[PDB]
RNA sequence: CUGGGGCGGUCGCCUCCUAAAAGGUAACGGAGGCGCCCAAAGGUUCCCUCAGAAUGGUUGGAAAUCAUUCGCAGAGUGUAAAGGCACAAGGGAGCUUGACUGCGAGACCUACAAGUCGAGCAGGGACGAAAGUCGGGCUUAGUGAUCCGGUGGUUCCGCAUG
RNA sequence: UAGGCCCAGGCGACUGUUUAGCAAAAACACAGGUCUCUGCGAAGCCGUAAGGCGAAGUAUAGGGGCUGACGCCUGCCCGGU
RNA sequence: AUCCUUGGGAGUCAGACUGCGAGUGAUAAGAUCCGUAGUCGAAAGGGAAACAGCCCAGACCGCCAGCUAAGGUCCCAAAGU
RNA sequence: GUGGGUAGGGGUGAAAUGCCAAUCGAACCUGGAGAUAGCUGGUUCUCUCCGAAAUAGCUUUAGGGCUAGCCUCAAGGUAAGA
RNA sequence: AGCAGAAGAUGCGGAGCCGCAGCGAAAGCGAGUCUGAAUAGGGCGCAUGAGUACGUGGUCGUAGACCCGAAACCAGGUGAU
RNA sequence: AUAGGAUAUGAGAAGGCAGACCCGGGGAACUGAAACAUCUAAGUACCCGGAGGAAGAGAAAGCAAAUGCGAUUCCCUGAGU
């Protein structure tokens, strides 16, 4: 179930990174924050 | 004459990774340089150097390398300057 | 060739592109302009002869 | 006849200033889950290429 | 590939042994495995230490649990061998997302392509009082060139000019 | 100069034909048996087509396939293709 | 007295045998496949009777010069019954 | 016997891969054609200076090749080299 | 190249080429330029300055490319005396 | 009325060959790509129709982006870009 789904940003909307997740351990739309360089700061990173 | 009787099941290697003391007992060594490779921790680092990733010895303050003993029969990498 | 490895022209990438047009503004070297003692009028058809 | 360019080449290829040529690196554009950014960020510099194999192809790419 | 070939079997990756006390070092030699898994089985703060054995007990049983000594490790350390580990890298809490952007002096290995380690700098964090650690899992497997199409972004080019 | 016979077997009905230049045979042919297609500007043919075979033929005739005189027969499965 | 870089220029990417250490093999093979060392290959001369790999030793060329190594010193055949 | 047709990825065959001018799993001639050959044979006068390897990574690859490996020529560096 | 020139040098022709400076894909910038938020780092280059044209030889690219050799392929003709 | 038939007139044209060069219609393969089928080889050879000493093309629906050039052809650069 284990699939790789970039984790798009929320202040500019962009991609930017790969994560390893699961479909059922984690069903959600999930979320974390990085750092968008084109918005030089901890953002909000919802899975798409 | 002859029968095919076949097979061997074993006959598969990995790719040697090497190992090995990269520097000596003496050496000048810059910063940054791979003293010794290692699978775990097979001689603990001392006096400026680090550990890696791959738990590697290697040096930061540059001098000379000395291969020391902790007690009893465990060894150490410390790197000692000019 | 490589044998019949496939060789190293094609293990490696393109990187594009030529352009439509790009222009080359060459050359003068400074210390050219030294060839006036005195001299004025720094001009290319001055400077083509 | 002249010497054909092998062109195949000279799209890959950047003559530098004597030169030692340059390129971009393999493993480079096709696949990134797998390999990590450390290998990543050293692989979208760009490289030269190496002593051995310019032997083989000073010949090749001699008309630029 | 081959002890002629065919049939059988193998083609690549990690570990051990053969390997001759650096490091490599072959055969259709001897063993295992690997095309993953963990949103935490990651990072950090702070705790704690095993397995088995005996003694006695609740249906209790050769053994689930519970108490007192033994117990340097005969336990675990995702998965399998070698090394390593209790000051923990082993178990348990809390707060979290560094499983980080731009790098990278310098090294290791080597035909090349590759691959590996990185001190240190800046950007912003996380945990921590600080000291400080943090560029994923104790390490070593779990992955594959180029071309070709697609998706997000592009103070790039655009075929007389827009 | 003009046949050696006579029993008993396997194959093939037979006379014939073939590997010119190794193999005449138990091979092939064969009449007979069938299954099938074709209504005639035809079925199949050779043709890029025109033309022609089939044929100054007409389903008791042509083309294709299978098997091979004669006698006794030709059992079962339409799942697959 | 070699090494490092740099460039021009090629050959070989099937090796054998002997000793020492190994595997396969039956602790078989002038067997196969590795390390190490030699020689051959690319090395003539003397030994080992003849002998590519053992033992000794390196052929610029002439001498009707001397001294030695491996091996020898009754005849073959040089040198001690 | 005469006279005469059926022409080569075709003819013809009471079928064997037979026959088609002494040639048949595709007739002979002329050209593309100096087809290609990782394969075999051959590589023509002399002397000197040095002098290899049969190992590896790969490889539709094992009796081919390409980088290394060892050789040679020249120039720098200098005493690194053992 | 061409124009005069015994098909010859030679003359004249600047049309063009190489070099004089790079950096990025590129807009472009320039003893620097890229990557870079970065007057951080690092890659290529500068300080350190030789090219160019002809001639000789080692080579190599394209042609039969070092000689001799396939079996087969293709086009177009002659041959059932 | 036509098809057609008869007649005379045509210094009409069928054939050839300079094995070449030039248009047009057809038009392969072998070789390479280290295999091969996209490609190349190659619109090459070969066949066929045209003629002319030459043929073909040609006076703009052309280049090209300025202060523009003015029919085609050929050569050299442009550029193995």
């Amino acid at each position: 179930m284990r699939v790789n789904i970039t984790l798009a940003c929320t202040e500019c909307g962009e991609r930017n990174y790969i994560s390893k997740k699961n479909k059922r351990n984690n069903p959600d739309r999930v979320e974390f924050k990085k750092y968008c360089p084109r918005d030089k700061k901890s953002t909000l990173h919802r899975e798409t | 004459s002859k029968k095919g009787v076949g097979s061997t099941k074993n006959g598969r290697d990995s790719e040697a990774k090497r190992l090995g003391a990269k520097r000596a007992d003496g050496q000048f060594v810059t910063g940054g340089s791979i003293l010794y490779r290692q699978r775990g921790t097979k001689i603990y680092p001392g006096e400026n150097v680090g550990r890696g990733g791959d738990d590697t010895l290697f040096a930061k303050i540059d001098g000379t390398v000395k291969f020391e003993r902790f007690g009893r029969d465990r060894k150490k990498v410390s790197v000692y300057p000019v | 060739f490589e044998g019949g490895q496939m060789p190293l022209f094609q293990r490696l990438p393109k990187r594009g592109f030529t352009n439509i047009n790009r222009k080359e503004y060459a050359v003068v070297n400074l210390d050219k302009l030294n060839g006036f003692a005195e001299g004025t009028e720094v001009t290319p058809e001055l400077l083509l002869e | 006849p002249k010497m054909k360019t092998h062109r195949g080449s000279a799209k890959r290829f950047k003559k530098t200033g004597s030169g030692k040529l340059k390129r971009s690196h393999a493993y480079t554009s096709h696949l990134f889950a797998n390999k990590s950014q450390k290998q990543k960020r050293k692989l979208r510099k760009s490289a030269v290429v190496s002593a051995g194999d310019f032997k083989r192809i000073k010949q090749m790419l001699a008309n630029i």
